[PDB]
């Protein structure tokens, strides 16, 4: 093992908010529009360095539809972080993060790290969930949060170079 | 006889008619008066063949009239049986797996061209659904999206959608889909609106020559089709992502082989990208307003073996009743959990 650390995180949140394309851009930094729905569970491994460090970042994608939850919640123990995930361009994605987070409880250990990420935010017309409505609900927890554009690469990066600081910041 | 006659049914089914002519003539056997065990049958030349399970040992019989004769099969005989199944919904009480004609490695993307083969047309393990869900409002509730990402994405998909054994071609769903309305942001909780005829015409004739004189019969059928609500309901609700998860039981075995997927993907390629579903193949008959149709959707998800990247294919099966509509609520309930049927096969390359 030359690593230093070996992180578990895992993405969350409703189907098509753009989990995948954020894990792709994050993994292979590609964002393509081929890969089509995910069915069940997938991951993708990726290692980086945090304070002269070398960090083998483990993350887990997830199927958005309610009806995969069941079989999903198998992967939420474990989890080093999570990272709940919605689309800026749909309200209703928003609205469900109250669920997303319900069931980080119900599952991973309550020591975990959680980031809240709006993605699709290159799609400034149909933008309907505002900054500071999300930059609200996130502080109200003490979740960080930040505004991703898996397609331009906006803050994709930095969502996990976070969520992996947040870890290394206990462990 | 002294032991009766020299007379084999088989020897003659053998000479008479092709191997896929006679494996095509099986069925499931649903009927009541089936014998025990009797999986599937079926009828060719006055003969009626008869695929038992008991014991787990599959034996086969030929019924010419009165006469009865049966063969028990080794387990190479079965598995090969399996192997050659017409691609249906079998109850073989166990899911079986089939291996494909190609040497697999652990450094791909995809499974190779012989395995989605293989899957496209091997026969599937019913799994029983008796504890089936109750329907929910989230049910459905991301088909638009689903059946959209999965064509738009078609020209690199190993997605294929027939009526009648006719392959409809992507081009023309591809105009279809957009013309009812269905794009990158479209309301999740929406109702499709049909078409005029103008519409299905301006689809049809951008796909389909007007001096043509080949694909005529396709032309006026998929016509028609077009304008059936229950139709585009069907050829819709195929494509949503949970269409299989139906009980506790199916969950109980997904779950299993999901697990032994990432087990093996963890231990033989952690560094090797592998896509996540090869695609969809959605078969739609006009069962025998409008008419009601017959759906079976089936999902390709890549699966991880001892072997290779191989795929599970997971097979859903139920029926779109005449008056339904295009809308997250009106399938969620013409087409609930018990409507349904799930079954499972996996198929591995080869050492
Ligand atoms: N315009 C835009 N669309 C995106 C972006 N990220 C994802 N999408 C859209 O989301 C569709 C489905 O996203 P995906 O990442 O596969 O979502 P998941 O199923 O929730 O994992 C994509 O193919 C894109 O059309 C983005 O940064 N900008
Ligand atoms: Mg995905």
């Amino acid at each position: 093992p030359e690593y230093d650390a070996l992180f578990k995180l895992l993405l969350i949140g409703d189907s098509g908010v753009g989990k995948s394309c954020l894990l792709l851009r994050f993994a292979d930094d590609t964002y393509t529009e081929s890969y089509i729905s995910t069915i069940g569970v997938d991951f993708k491994i990726r290692t980086i360095e945090l304070d002269g460090k070398t960090i083998k970042l483990q993350i887990w994608d997830t199927a958005g539809q309610e009806r995969f939850r069941t079989i999903t919640s198998s992967y939420y123990r474990g989890a080093h972080g999570i990272i709940v995930v919605y689309d800026v361009t749909d309200q209703e994605s928003f609205n469900n993060v109250k669920q997303w987070l319900q069931e980080i409880d119900r599952y991973a250990s309550e020591n975990v790290n959680k980031l809240l990420v709006g993605n699709k935010c290159d799609l400034t017309t149909k933008k309907v969930v505002d900054y500071t409505t999300a930059k609200e609900f996130a502080d109200s927890l003490g979740i960080p949060f930040l505004e991703t554009s898996a397609k331009n690469a906006t803050n994709v990066e930095q969502s996990f170079m976070t969520m992996a600081a947040e870890i290394k910041k206990r462990m | 006889g002294p032991l009766g006659s020299i007379y084999s049914p088989h020897e003659t089914l053998a000479e008479k008619h092709s191997e896929k002519k006679l494996m095509d003539s099986f069925s499931p056997s649903l009927s009541q008066d089936k014998m025990d065990g009797e999986f599937a049958h079926a009828n060719i030349d006055g003969i009626s063949i008869r695929l038992c399970l008991n014991k787990g040992i599959c034996s086969v019989f030929y019924l010419d009239g009165d006469k009865i004769q049966s063969t028990q099969l080794s387990s190479k005989e079965y598995n090969n049986l399996l192997s050659s199944l017409p691609p249906k919904q079998f109850n073989l009480g166990k899911v079986h797996t089939i291996t494909a004609p190609v040497s697999g490695n652990f450094k791909t993307h995809k499974p190779a061209p012989e395995v989605i083969e293989t899957a496209i047309n091997c026969c599937t393990s019913i799994i029983p659904n008796d504890d089936y869900f109750h329907v929910k409002d989230t049910d459905f509730n991301s088909v638009w999206h689903d059946i959209y990402r999965d064509i738009r994405a078609s020209d690199s998909n190993s997605t294929k959608i027939y009526f009648n054994n006719i392959e409809i071609p992507l081009k023309l769903i591809a105009d279809l889909i957009n013309e009812l309305g269905i794009n990158e942001f479209i309301d999740s909780k929406k109702e499709l609106q049909m078409l005029s005829y103008n519409q299905v015409n301006k689809i049809i004739n951008s796909n389909f020559p007007q001096q043509d004189l080949c694909f005529q019969t396709e032309k006026l059928l998929f016509t028609s089709l077009f304008q059936d609500p229950a139709f585009i309901s069907a050829l819709t609700s195929a494509f949503w992502q949970s269409l299989h998860i139906t009980s506790s039981s199916v969950e109980h075995i997904y779950a299993q082989i999901m697990s032994e997927n990432i087990e093996n993907r963890l231990n033989f390629m952690p560094e090797q990208r592998v896509i996540n579903n090869c695609g969809h193949i959605i078969k739609i008959n006009a069962v025998v307003g409008g008419r009601a149709y017959e759906v079976s959707s089936s999902i390709l998800p890549s699966h991880i073996t001892c072997n290779g990247v191989g795929i599970n294919k997971i097979e859903t099966s139920y029926l779109v009743h005449a008056g339904t509509l295009p809308s997250s609520e009106g399938l969620r309930n013409a087409i609930p959990p018990e409507s349904r049927q799930v079954s499972f096969a996996i198929i591995s390359p080869d050492v």
